């Protein structure tokens, strides 16, 4: 599994530019897709969606009218289309896999994101801490809050759990709250109830130092918390 | 819709997408021609087939149709507890060794072959789920028998019989002893056949035969019968 | 001018034939709709036209008690002006298309029968809807112009809710009239009559001619070219006859027998539709399994 | 045959000599489990509509 | 000579075992049950609707969750339905199209499916890839495959057409343990709730109990009179429950080693296809020939209700883990969800 992006560069205001990411090593036409951006120092940022067979198309209020998002399922590659690009475009980009049926665990895997440089009624996730001096072997709590319930009438919860190393992209820890992903260690656990969330680690192995991001994915809007860095 | 979150509307449409591609199978499925190959024995199968363990199956295209061809010859199991699964195919094609009138298994005392292949003529013509199903009939061997008449006659096999020892009325003697088995002569009917070593009548008589069928098979799906 | 003397025969004859057609035919359209939607669901390419069909003789049945209303009294209109025209409209418009959806359909048997092997996209469920759509346009399209061209006015005495050969302004219904029946009428008929005579020529011919599925689609044949002929050739003939017969100087010696004779060829129009519900659904072998499979499973 | 003899003859030696139990206590046994799990049987008792999964 | 004192030792020996089960008989069930409540009528009715495959509906199955299930058509289709919602999650194309039988692994990661090819194949559900692909492929029966169950995600118990079983383990693909003694088709076989046992019914109007790992015939229950089609495990695992071709079902004791009910009615002529009890035990499910499902009262052996909605033969039926609802397919290529 291999997601490869191209593109980026210096671009100035007003101009245009096409991202692309190659996937090789999975079925593509199988999975939706998703464009999320990283300002230099910032946290997460949910860009543009495209559904598995192009049926469904979900944009930012930020880039609504001026990105395109589109697929080529015979040659494996996902196309972003920037158009009249502001100085505030500048970021990382990341395309993201995600497949949704009864069970399934979308935003299982992250690319390498391409970086760009640019010259010169919505669910609100609090993650209301920064930074958490820590040491090895002993349990860490880090807490996230939304103003909505994501709990549905269907007994789901859907929030979401990553974790970023430094100069690695997102890796996903847990999945609607309570699912652990695969490839990831028993000592993450992840709890909560309709509005306040927890995620706990039992023993620290000097490796989870990193950014845990909190995203909720009740309605298609999609919001990242601020972040909380764990650092010894 | 109204209360589906946003997992559960991405479900719904790749069900949709399901559905959609089933769709498509199914209608590209409908519109082939399937055969079912039976016989008693040694009779031939390999020379029937004409590329123009379990259940063995052949796939070959004559002019612009797709054509299956299902051969079960290997399964020694009971034949009740499957031969409903064939149950609406397009045809079945009955293949029957005219050397046989004179030459008996050795395995089991006075059980002459083509005794042993009415039997199953017999039973596989009516039947409870080919009440409708197209027969085609291949006597084969034809030559080799032609000239074995001079030294045995027909009463080998049916004792209470009197005619010209030519193979020209002993044949039409056994055609019609195989055609008289079927009870249903009305709403069905059997096509038989004398195979010739020419290699291509063989194939156009089955055609023949399918179009027929599936001719009959149009005029009741659009109401006409 | 002349006298409507044969308003007697308008007032006790019409309402009592329309009154028991629908009465018998609205029930048997519910029943063969109900059966389509729930017992077939599959919905096979001939089960689209049966249904836009059976769907087309009900909207045709659904504009009989106004008439019905309007011959019971005799005179009268009392549904407005405008809802005369709409009436007038849907029961040409009902008429129409479901000579049309005749002839498609024995267009779609000619395909599957004479050429069994050679079409394939005929089979598709996507192509009766296609064509289905193109009989409704072309339905409307042509039924559309007769709308404002309907007279409807009382003459102080009745409300006097007209048809299109009693209707004034002359030598403009002539031409439409003779344009309608050219294009909608005498075009299908000629199709329908090639496509069944080659279908009768080939079921006599070819193989297998003993079998008894050939001689009794050859019977059914015959019978719905016979059906059709009778349903739809005299209220034409007779329509273009009366026409031609108001813009003349003949006396009323005869015209009251060409209206009469106008008048009785109207219900056999009508008739078709037991026609259709006797030749097209109830001989089908499908229809009986589907009504002995729901009789089955209530008893059960 | 005598191998097909004898292998028969085997078996049913080994299935003859087993231990049985009363019919009775057999009924009595069946009788005492359904009737332990009466209460935990969707479809011999239905249940709410408010709990049922399958509402429409 | 030999094999005729062999076999009059063999008369004495089955006269024996006639004696001994002759001698445990001293109360029947109904009399037992005579005074016990009855259940009276039970009234079900269609939930959902689940279409989609365009040919007869071979064989069906739960998943452990009771809200995923299994079902194969001769059309070589595998579908995987959610039942809740009705929607489709998986649809595995077969490279065999005459299947005839189903299995879902109990922690839900496998499927495994076999017909007239003699092989059983069996589905990986979760890979990386996102696609459901094959990932075994047990081949060494000589008849058609007609019931397969999981034990574990690396055992499988398979029966088949050339009158044997065989336990397979599917790592190496390879027949670890084969029982034979049946003498025709095995139709069915059904598991213990502790897998340690399983019964097998066949063509020759036997039963027979196998223990897993020794590989033996426990004991051997005979009384019907036509081929066995369905066989099932009672929820306590000391009876079980047979259908076959002659229009009755009935229960065989373990530890009784004979017969207990008899289920049959004079208006039912048609064979039964399947057979099935409820969670608590009290009523047994069966399907035959005529459309229909009967569910009986297992202690009092009278008739309680019918499920009636298939316009053809129903071939499968099954109830779920907690007992919610039962499912039911049929050859006119619909399944069906009752409660
Ligand atoms: C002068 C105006 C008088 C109008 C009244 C006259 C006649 C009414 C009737 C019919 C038009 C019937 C049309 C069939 C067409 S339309 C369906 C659709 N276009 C599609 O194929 O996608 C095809 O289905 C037939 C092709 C055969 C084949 O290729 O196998
Ligand atoms: C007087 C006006 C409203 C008449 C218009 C007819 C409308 C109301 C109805 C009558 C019968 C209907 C059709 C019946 C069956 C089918 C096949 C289905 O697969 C697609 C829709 C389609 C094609 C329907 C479209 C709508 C339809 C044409």
């Amino acid at each position: 599994v291999q997601l490869v992006e191209s593109g980026g560069g210096l671009v100035q205001p007003g101009g245009s530019r096409k991202l692309s990411c190659s996937a090789s090593g999975f079925a593509f036409s199988s999975f939706g897709m998703h464009w999320v951006r990283q300002a230099p120092e910032k946290g997460l940022e949910w860009v543009a969606y495209i559904s598995s067979g192009s049926g469904t198309i979900y944009y930012a209020d930020t880039v609504k009218g001026r990105f395109t998002i589109s697929r080529d399922d015979p040659k494996n590659t996902l196309f972003l289309q920037m158009t009249s690009l502001r100085s505030e475009d500048t970021a990382m980009y990341y395309c993201v896999r995600s497949i949704y049926y009864y069970g399934s665990s979308p935003f299982d895997f992250w690319g390498q994101g391409t970086t760009l440089t640019v010259s010169s009624s919505d669910i609100v996730m609090t993650q209301a801490t920064s930074s958490v001096p820590v040491t090895p072997g002993e349990s860490v709590s880090i807490s996230c809050r939304s103003s909505k319930s994501l709990l549905h009438s269907n007994g789901n919860t859907y929030l979401y759990w990553f974790l970023q190393r430094p100069g690695q992209s997102p890796q996903l820890l847990i999945y609607r709250m309570s699912n652990l992903a695969s490839g990831v260690p028993d000592r993450f656990s992840g709890s909560g109830s309709g509005t306040a969330f927890t995620l706990t680690i039992s023993r620290l192995e000097a490796e989870d130092v990193g950014v845990y991001y909190c995203m909720q994915h009740l309605e298609y809007p999609l919001t990242f918390g601020a972040g909380t860095k764990l650092e010894l | 819709g109204c209360t589906l979150s946003a997992e559960d509307k991405a479900a719904v449409e790749r069900s949709k997408m399901i559905d959609r591609n089933l769709r498509e199978d199914g209608e590209k499925a409908a519109r082939e021609v399937k055969l079912l190959l039976l016989g008693a024995g040694e009779s031939g199968k390999s020379t029937i087939v004409k590329q123009m363990t379990g259940i063995v199956e052949t796939h070959f295209t004559f002019k612009d149709l797709h054509f299956k061809m299902f051969d079960v010859g290997a399964q020694r199991s009971e034949r009740k507890k499957w031969i409903h699964c064939f149950e609406g195919v397009t045809a079945i094609i009955f293949c029957v060794a005219l050397s046989d009138y004179d030459l008996v298994l050795a395995e089991d005392e006075e059980m002459n072959r083509m005794h042993e292949s009415m039997k199953l003529f017999d039973s596989i013509c009516n039947n409870k789920w080919f009440t409708d199903t197209s027969i085609i009939l291949f006597l084969n061997k034809k030559d080799l028998f032609e000239e074995k008449i001079k030294k045995s006659p027909l009463t080998i096999c049916y004792p209470e019989y009197a005619g010209s020892n030519t193979y020209e009325e002993a044949a039409a003697y056994i055609q019609c002893q195989f055609e008289d088995l079927n009870k249903r002569k009305d709403t069905k009917e059997i096509y038989t056949h004398f195979t010739c070593s020419t290699d291509t009548e063989n194939i156009r008589f089955v055609f023949a035969a399918v179009k027929d069928t599936i001719l009959q098979l149009n005029l009741k799906e659009y109401n006409l019968v | 001018n002349c006298t409507d003397e044969n308003i007697p025969l308008k007032m006790h004859y019409l309402p009592v034939i329309y009154g028991i057609i629908f009465l018998v035919g609205f029930p048997g359209n519910a029943v063969v709709i109900s059966t389509y939607i729930f017992k077939m669901r599959p919905w096979k390419s001939s089960t689209i036209i049966m249904l836009n069909l059976a769907c087309t003789d009900l909207l045709y049945l659904t504009s009989l008690p106004f008439l019905i209303h309007y011959y019971a009294s005799g005179e009268n209109w009392i549904f407005g002006d405008f809802m005369c025209k709409f009436i007038r409209f849907s029961f040409h418009f009902n008429l129409y298309s479901s000579i049309l959806f005749l002839t498609c359909f024995s267009i779609f048997r000619y395909c599957v029968i004479i050429h069994p092997m050679s079409c394939f996209s005929i089979h598709k469920t996507r192509c009766a809807v296609v064509a289905c759509a193109v009989v409704w346009i072309i339905s409307l399209v042509a039924v559309i112009p007769m709308t404002f061209l309907i007279t409807s006015t009382n003459r102080t005495n009745r409300s006097a809710c007209l048809d299109l050969t009693s209707s004034d302004e002359l030598n403009t219904i002539k031409w439409y009239n003779l344009i309608l029946t050219a294009t909608t009428f005498c075009l299908p008929l000629v199709i329908v009559t090639l496509c069944y005579t080659t279908i009768i020529h080939t079921l006599t011919h070819g193989l297998q001619t003993d079998s008894c599925l050939k001689q009794k689609a050859r019977r059914l044949t015959i019978l719905l070219l016979l059906a059709f002929y009778v349903c739809f050739l005299p209220f034409h003939i007779l329509r273009v006859i009366r026409i031609e017969s108001r813009l003349l100087s003949i006396s009323c010696s005869i015209e009251n027998q060409i209206h009469e004779a106008y008048i009785v060829s109207r219900p056999l129009a009508a008739l078709n539709t037991f026609g259709n519900l006797l030749l097209y659904v109830v001989v089908s072998d499908n229809f009986q399994q589907a009504v002995c499979s729901t009789v089955r499973c209530k008893v059960s | 045959s005598i191998a097909q003899a004898r292998k028969l003859v085997e078996q049913l030696k080994m299935e003859a000599n087993i231990d049985r139990i009363k019919v009775s206590k057999a009924a009595a046994d069946l009788m005492a489990y359904c009737e332990a799990h009466a209460k935990e049987d969707p479809l011999l008792t239905p249940v709410p509509a408010s709990e049922n999964p399958f509402r429409e | 000579s030999e094999l005729d004192q062999l076999r009059q030792e063999a008369e004495q020996l089955k006269n024996q075992i006639r004696d001994a089960r002759k001698a445990c008989a001293d109360a029947t069930l109904s009399q037992i049950t005579n005074n016990i409540d009855p259940v009276g009528r039970i009234q079900m009715r269609t939930r959902r609707t689940l279409r989609g495959h365009l040919a007869k509906i071979y064989a069906m199955h739960w998943g452990t969750d009771s809200r995923l299930l299994v079902s194969a058509s001769q059309d070589g289709k595998l579908i995987i339905w959610d039942s809740y919602t009705t929607n489709k999650v998986h649809a595995i194309p077969l490279r065999s199209s005459w299947v005839m039988t189903c299995a879902y692994a109990p922690s839900g990661n496998y499927v495994a499916c076999g017909g007239l090819d003699n092989i059983c194949s069996i589905y990986n559900l979760k890979t990386r890839e996102g696609n459901v692909r094959v990932s075994r492929e047990l081949a060494g029966h000589t008849g058609y495959l007609s019931c397969c169950r999981f034990l574990d995600d690396n055992q499988i118990v398979t029966s088949s057409g050339d009158t044997t079983c065989a336990l397979w383990d599917i790592e190496t693909g390879q027949q670890t343990t084969t029982f034979t003694g049946h003498t025709g088709d095995v139709m069915s076989l059904s598991l213990a709730p502790d897998t340690r046992l399983f019964v097998s019914g066949a063509c020759d109007a036997s039963a027979k109990l196998w223990d897993v790992r020794e590989g033996m015939c426990r004991q051997t229950f005979t009384g019907h009179e036509s081929d066995i089609n369905a066989i099932c495990f009672f929820p306590n695992g000391n009876a079980f429950a047979t259908g076959s071709d002659d229009a009755t079902c009935r229960l065989f004791d373990l530890r009784a080693d004979q017969e207990l009910m008899t289920y049959s009615h004079d208006n039912i002529i048609c064979g039964i296809t399947s057979v099935s009890f409820s969670k608590s035990g009290r009523l047994l499910l069966a399907g035959y020939d005529d459309f229909n499902c009967n569910v009986w009262d297992a202690l009092k052996a009278d008739r309680a209700g019918v499920l009636a909605g298939h316009d053809n033969r129903v071939s499968c039926l099954g109830v779920t883990d907690d007992g919610m609802a039962v499912a039911t397919g049929s050859w006119d290529s619909f399944l069906k969800i009752w409660n």
